[PDB]
């Protein structure tokens, strides 16, 4: 199953405020109108994470829970675990013996996402649409998110980073965690010099992808949205 | 001759210097980087993050106990007065003649097989002797390094593979360190550590030892925000920084607003009033 | 148009001029004070040059 | 001995002798084991700390 990613996967490329300036950034985003793979959960295969993932997720009950990023998903290989416990956000990097079908039970009943770990170098703890973006550059993982209300709308919405983590892991494949007793969409990112128009409040509220079509390329060249 | 002549430039001078640093007293532990009992093998070099700390690099510097302490993209005496997001401390032990190999654009066994620095390396490389501690009679073969592998490495990548190398002819790609205290300086161990600084506009967490002073507004100041130096008048503003942004930027990529590291408040930075000075003279 | 064009051209040129302050030209950074605050004169001299 | 040059730092440079960046001369050095190193110690030589 596939679908079309209208105006999604747009994140603040830099840590820096800019106001009412049409700023052009070359960086790997989700290309406009990309062709985003849809999964239905009424289904958790091991997908590549070669150059980032626009992991959108619309769901109504927060059953989408966790993210798993491995090279072989075995004990020996290195596995990052972003597990969102609905009580406290948790992250770990630990090299795990993974049960093929990890999940949480719930009034909570089960926590059955793994079997064992050997060594590792981190742990951290703390009607709707929820977008997320995950990238790894030179061992620096960067996560962006956005929670917007909708009961994929071609409505533009900026994405702001929340966490970096120096995993240093050579990631190429990933996963997603679901809690039994929920559609979610994976895109792939590529280097696409987006030209983004911050408004007066400094929020990215429109953008053009330079390589979409001749109109977009022209817009890019003139540093303008109207031509 | 009679006329109006554009002679000079009127530029208000700053009155005082403002230095504002996040107030953290945690002095971060270089000690077990440098009196670390063991560093791992150079192929499995040890990473450690350094953040949320105050680092006196000068006391490290004048220690004079290091054979080679040399710095790129930054200067040892200058880098006391700088604030960084992260400090990456990579340490290991390598041979003697090959300490020069730890630099960008450098090749050889360890560089092309164990550790590369990028061309745009913005850190500091240090190394000292370890005869008393890394060279034992009869041989200390704990230290190991990579010999054979398919390709060349990218900056700061770790390869800890033990797969038997395929020449065509099968050899162990890793060979160890036969180390006597009796040998020449060329065949004398070196304790090596390199710090690469993550220069980012994210909230800096490792900062030099400097007293952050009081903040004064609406008067020409010579300011320094987390090592970002400048001059101007700082006023209250309404540029709604979102909680993650720190340095508002101007068209010319000069910082135009800053979130104060101590009180997370935004300050607009306007260059101190300046202009041209022209002189009107009837012909002398 | 003929008047408007004039204005635009001048304005445009100025913008370009200003934007040229954000280029490395091979230096380590496009900000002068950055180099001033990171390197000693013997090495900062080359970047500044 | 390498420390005796412009742009060079350390104990002797930053504490005993500096050469200017625009140094227009010539630096020379040779061994003195036979003449400057005596058994048990010759502590005549001194430097600033
Ligand atoms: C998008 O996916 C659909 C599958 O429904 C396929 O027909 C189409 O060729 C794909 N287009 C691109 C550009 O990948
Ligand atoms: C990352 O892992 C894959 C195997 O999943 C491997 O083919 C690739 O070479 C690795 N990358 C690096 C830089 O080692
Ligand atoms: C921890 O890593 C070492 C390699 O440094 C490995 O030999 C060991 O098996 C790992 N721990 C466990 C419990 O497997
Ligand atoms: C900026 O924010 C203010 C209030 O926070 C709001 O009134 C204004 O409409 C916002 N600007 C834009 C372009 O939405
Ligand atoms: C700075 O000190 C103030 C108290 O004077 C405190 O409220 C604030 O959290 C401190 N900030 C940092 C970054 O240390
Ligand atoms: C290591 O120990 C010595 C004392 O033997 C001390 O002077 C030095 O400061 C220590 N290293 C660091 C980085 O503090």
């Amino acid at each position: 199953a596939y679908t079309n990613s209208f105006t999604r996967g747009v994140y603040y490329p830099d840590k820096v405020f800019r106001s009412s300036v049409l700023h052009s950034t070359q960086d790997l985003f989700l290309p406009f109108f990309s062709n985003v793979t849809w999964f239905h959960a009424i289904d958790n295969p091991v997908l590549p994470f070669n150059d980032g993932v626009y992991f959108a997720s619309t769901e109504k009950s927060n059953i989408i829970r966790g993210w798993i990023f491995g090279t072989t998903l075995d004990s020996k290989t290195q596995s990052l675990l972003i597990v969102n416990n609905a009580t406290n956000v948790v992250i770990k990097v630990c090299e795990f013996q993974f049960c093929n079908d990890p999940f949480l039970g719930v009034m909570e009943s089960e926590f059955r996402v793994y079997s064992s770990a050997n060594n590792c170098t981190f742990e951290y703890v703390s009607k709707n649409l929820r977008e997320f973006v995950f990238k790894n550059i030179d061992g620096y993982f960067k996560i962006y998110s956005k929670h917007t209300p909708i009961n994929l709308p071609q409505g533009f919405s900026a994405l702001e980073p929340l966490v970096d983590l120096p995993i240093g892991i050579n990631i190429t494949r990933f996963q997603t965690l679901l809690a039994l007793h929920a559609a979610y969409y994976v895109g792939y990112l590529q280097p696409r010099t987006f030209l983004l128009k911050y408004n007066e409040n400094g929020t990215i509220t429109d953008a053009v992808d330079c390589a979409l079509d001749p109109l977009s390329e022209t817009k890019c060249t003139l540093k303008s949205f109207t031509v | 001759e009679k006329g109006i002549y554009q002679t000079s430039n009127f530029r208000v001078q700053p009155t005082e210097s403002i230095v504002r640093f996040p107030n953290i007293t945690n002095l971060c532990p270089f000690g077990e980087v440098f009196n670390a009992t063991r560093f791992a093998s150079v192929y499995a070099w040890n990473r450690k993050r350094i953040s949320n700390c105050v680092a006196d690099y000068s006391v490290l510097y004048n220690s004079a106990s290091f054979s080679t302490f040399k710095c790129y993209g930054v200067s040892p005496t200058k880098l006391n007065d700088l604030c960084f997001t992260n400090v990456y401390a990579d340490s290991f032990v390598i041979r003697g003649d090959e300490v020069r190999q730890i630099a960008p654009g450098q090749t050889g066994k360890i560089a092309d097989y164990n550790y590369k620095l990028p061309d745009d390396f913005t850190g500091c490389v240090i190394a000292w002797n370890s005869n008393n501690l890394d060279s034992k009679v009869g041989g200390n073969y704990n230290y190991l390094y990579r010999l054979f592998r398919k390709s060349n490495l990218k900056p700061f990548e770790r390869d800890i593979s033990t797969e038997i190398y395929q020449a065509g002819n099968c050899y162990f790609p890793l060979q160890s360190y036969g180390f006597q205290p009796t040998n020449g300086v060329g065949y004398q161990p070196y304790r090596v550590v390199v710090l690469s600084f993550e220069l980012l506009h994210a909230p800096a967490t490792v900062c030099g030892p400097k007293k952050s002073t009081n903040l004064v507004k609406n008067k020409c100041v010579n300011f320094n925000f987390n090592g970002l130096t400048g001059t101007g008048v700082l006023t209250e503003s309404n540029k709604k920084f979102l909680p993650f942004q720190q340095f508002g930027r101007d068209i010319a990529d000069t910082t135009d607003a800053v979130r104060d590291p101590q009180t997370l408040e935004i300050l607009d930075i306007t260059p101190c009033s300046f202009g041209g000075v022209s002189v009107i003279t009837p012909g002398t | 148009g003929k008047l408007q064009d004039v204005v635009n051209q001048n304005a445009q040129a100025l913008n370009t001029l200003v934007k040229q302050l954000s280029s490395n030209f091979g230096a380590i950074s496009s900000v002068l004070n950055d180099i001033l605050s990171r390197l000693d004169p013997p090495e900062a001299e080359v970047q500044i040059d």
